[PDB]
């Protein structure tokens, strides 16, 4: 019965070049072109405008009503969730000065716990137990609450900062309390930071860095504790809009990371944190060159562990340079391979260890300080970790590797069907510990479950990667119904790697893949810088597509049984394909999803659209009109028939603004042949990310997996069948 | 890691 709300239409033009007092980019098109945008007043920078905001509730009205006959399903599968999650939990945890730090869940609480014990005791021991910050407390009375950092004050982390953003626009307080002290009030407060956190080099001072109003991050701060927020010191301000500004404290604690980066380019200053609380004075490590990028990792105060993309280093290379001279980089430690892509590195007082890929998966190598002098020598070489199966997915941890001289490394180790498991491993020997394996209940079993590597082929012959995983019992003699997932956007790589969220589709006899998209980065970093960004973007599209007819053409699903599935760079994804090839899908979940690709790309007062110039392009440039009005899915909806669509995104969200899903949403109703349902749940309290409440989290997951099976007609498990 |  609902009827989908009809949007109003109100004249708007959009310039794409010149604009006299902008700064759209050092070389706009001048006369510039203008497009019409009937639904650019749906916009409203300060989320209060009475026709904007009624027409989102007629939305939610609209998805709630064509909803309400997946309540049950909804229900069974949120029931999944709950039985697929712990109720009582507890991080991996790790050492810390004299204590070892985790986090715990506790049945029926939204948010964590931040705990820890002294290092002689059991981690989750009630009576050795300190609570440092109940996120359950901070959350009291309010709708959203992200915590993201919390940080105790060294010597004695007795004094912990922690910051907060209690609407989902990742803006975040840094707030204190004294954990020896639990009822005397701490009045610092610090407004405006981008919620990280790092202490000066003892507890009557922090760092923090914060935002200008299009929420670039671009200032580096000091906070002294007693002093107003308003007599802080600015370190450091990064003017170019192209530019955040960030920051990060060395692993040996005597030296902070300050610099500024863009997709293309960085520059890195050193702060030395070893002459007292008044020392501001930045060292410049290299000034920046367009095109060149680098990170900085300390070995100790003496040299920079310098991981780059200099001189052609595609793949990086590793140099070490000396604190003294550090644009010295003639002293290469690892040189670039064809290969193997290092893509991070940690560095400790006597290894380090890179986590990269090699051969289509993540990989983790180590080196050993020569034992003589404690210096990292290029004779040593790296030495791959060596992992026994053919997929799977290994992260460095480096959130539990605080102390600089502990002698293991922390890598956690999954796989499409094998629930995450956390290892102390020596960078020695290789030798390993587990710590933690994540319990998955409700009778789930690995062992239900095939996992394999398939290979599409794109148009231009490359072979596109896919991950598929499908529950044992699965006729696969005939089609089955099938999820399609991808990203393919910054050179962040789809793995595969374990998540709850695709086990109520292989329990209903579903095939889940994964494709691995040119945009990521699997199979080296070519894969993203040439693969698919400016010039060559549309390969993430035309790549995904040649994912979905491999499925077909190999008999595994038909396009009436196939779903596919993307978010935010993912939504960008999603929406091109919905134009290009909707006759692939019978449904698709588009999240958070960056579909006003020109109107949004040309106007550097949104969030994050002056950095993406250097990832899609600036469309304000003849250089890269024509090729983003190509794909740019708001401006190639047509007169065609479009599959089921579900839409989820949220009011606050800094990345992709609520009104483009809502814009494009409008136009796909307004312009689409078919009688399918196009359904749009905007969030009104949360951001990018739903919900921080686990239960909220897992009931907004719950509705997408229903709307899914429902139009695929697997609705039921197959235990119960 | 400011990505959508
Ligand atoms: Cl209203
Ligand atoms: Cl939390
Ligand atoms: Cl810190
Ligand atoms: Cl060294
Ligand atoms: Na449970
Ligand atoms: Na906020």
């Amino acid at each position: 019965s609902a009827q989908p709300p009809i949007a109003a239409k109100k004249p708007h033009r959009v310039t794409l070049g010149y604009v006299e007092g902008e700064d759209r980019g050092p070389n706009p098109m001048n006369p510039p072109r203008y497009r019409e945008d009937p639904y650019f007043w749906m916009r409203d920078d300060d989320r209060k405008d009475p026709a904007v905001i009624e027409h989102l509730n007629k939305e939610k009205v609209y998805f709630q009503a064509r909803s309400a006959d997946i309540a049950q399903l909804r229900d069974d599968i949120y029931a999944e969730h709950i039985s697929h999650i712990n109720e009582d939990d507890m991080s991996a945890p790790y050492v810390y000065g004299k204590y070892r730090y985790y986090t715990r869940e506790v049945k029926g609480k939204p948010y964590k716990i931040y705990c820890r014990v002294f290092t002689d005791k059991e981690p989750g021991d009630v009576a050795a137990e300190e609570v440092i910050i109940d996120v359950n407390q901070v959350a009291e009375g309010k709708a959203f609450c992200d915590v993201m950092e919390v940080k105790p004050a060294p010597p004695e982390h007795d004094l912990v900062a922690f910051s907060v953003d209690m609407s989902g626009n990742e803006v975040y307080t840094i707030e204190f309390k004294r954990i020896s002290d639990p009822s005397q009030t701490i009045a610092d407060k610090v407004s405006g930071t981008n919620g990280e956190i790092v202490w000066g080099p003892d507890h009557t001072s922090l760092f923090y860095v914060t935002k200008d109003e299009t929420l670039r991050e671009n200032k580096v701060w000091r906070h002294v504790m007693g002093k107003l927020q308003s007599e802080d010191v600015c370190l450091y301000e990064e003017h170019n809009p192209l530019f955040s500004a960030f920051m990060y404290k060395a692993a040996d604690t005597n030296t902070l990371c300050i610099g500024s980066q863009s997709p293309e380019t960085a520059e890195v200053h050193l702060l030395d944190l070893r002459k007292g609380n008044a020392h501001n004075t930045l060292e410049i490590v290299r000034p920046r060159e367009k095109g060149v990028r680098y990170d900085v990792q300390m070995h100790g105060t003496s040299h920079l562990v310098i991981l780059t993309n200099e001189g052609g280093a595609v793949n990086h290379k590793l140099l070490i340079a000396p604190r003294g001279q550090p644009s010295d980089w003639s002293h290469v430690l690892v040189d670039h391979s064809e290969d193997v892509f290092m893509e991070s590195i940690a560095v400790r007082s006597n290894y380090l260890v890179v986590a990269g890929r090699r051969a289509g998966l993540t990989r983790i190598w180590t080196m050993m300080a020569d034992s003589q002098d404690g210096v990292f020598k290029a004779g040593t070489g790296l030495r791959e970790v060596v992992m026994e199966e053919p997929i799977f997915t290994v992260h460095l941890v480096e959130s539990q590797m605080l102390e600089y001289e502990e002698p293991t490394f922390r890598m956690e180790y999954s796989s499409l069907a094998t629930p995450n498991t956390w290892f102390d491993v020596s960078p020695q020997d290789h030798s390993r510990t587990a710590v933690k394996v994540r319990e998955v209940g409700g009778g789930f079993d690995a062992a239900n479950y095939k996992v394999e590597r398939r290979f599409a082929t794109a148009p231009d012959q490359t072979k596109i990667p896919l991950s598929v995983v499908y529950h044992k019992d699965l006729d696969m003699s005939q089609p089955q119904p099938c999820m399609l997932y991808g990203y393919g956007s910054y050179g962040l790589s789809m793995d595969p790697q374990f998540s709850i969220q695709h086990l109520p589709y292989c329990d209903r006899g579903m095939i889940f893949a994964i494709a691995h998209i040119r945009g990521g980065s699997e199979l080296g970093r070519a894969w993203y810088e040439i693969g698919a960004k400016y010039l060559t973007k549309r390969n993430t599209f035309s790549d995904f597509i040649a994912a979905a007819e491999f499925l077909v053409n190999a008999k595994l699903t038909t396009p009436s049984q196939l779903a596919c599935e993307g978010r935010s760079a993912g939504g960008l994804l999603m929406g091109a394909v919905l134009n290009m090839r909707p006759d692939l899908f019978k449904v698709a979940l588009a999240g958070v999803p960056f579909v006003d690709v020109m109107t949004t790309m040309c106007d550097p007062s949104i969030p994050l659209t002056t950095g993406e110039w250097e990832e899609w392009g600036n469309p304000n440039e003849y250089k890269y009109y024509d090729y983003m009005l190509s794909y740019s899915p708001m401006d190639n909806v047509r007169a065609q028939e479009y599959p089921n669509i579900m839409v989820q995104c949220g009011l606050h969200d800094p990345r992709v603004a609520y009104w483009e899903p809502a814009k494009w949403v409008s136009k796909l109703r307004e312009c689409k042949t078919d009688n399918n349902e196009i359904l749009l749940n905007i969030d009104m309290e949360s951001g990018h990310f739903s919900a921080k409440d686990r239960y909220k989290f897992w009931k907004e997951s719950a509705i997408q997996q229903a709307f899914v099976c429902k139009h695929l007609k697997s609705t039921v498990r197959l235990l119960v069948r | 890691f400011r990505v959508r």
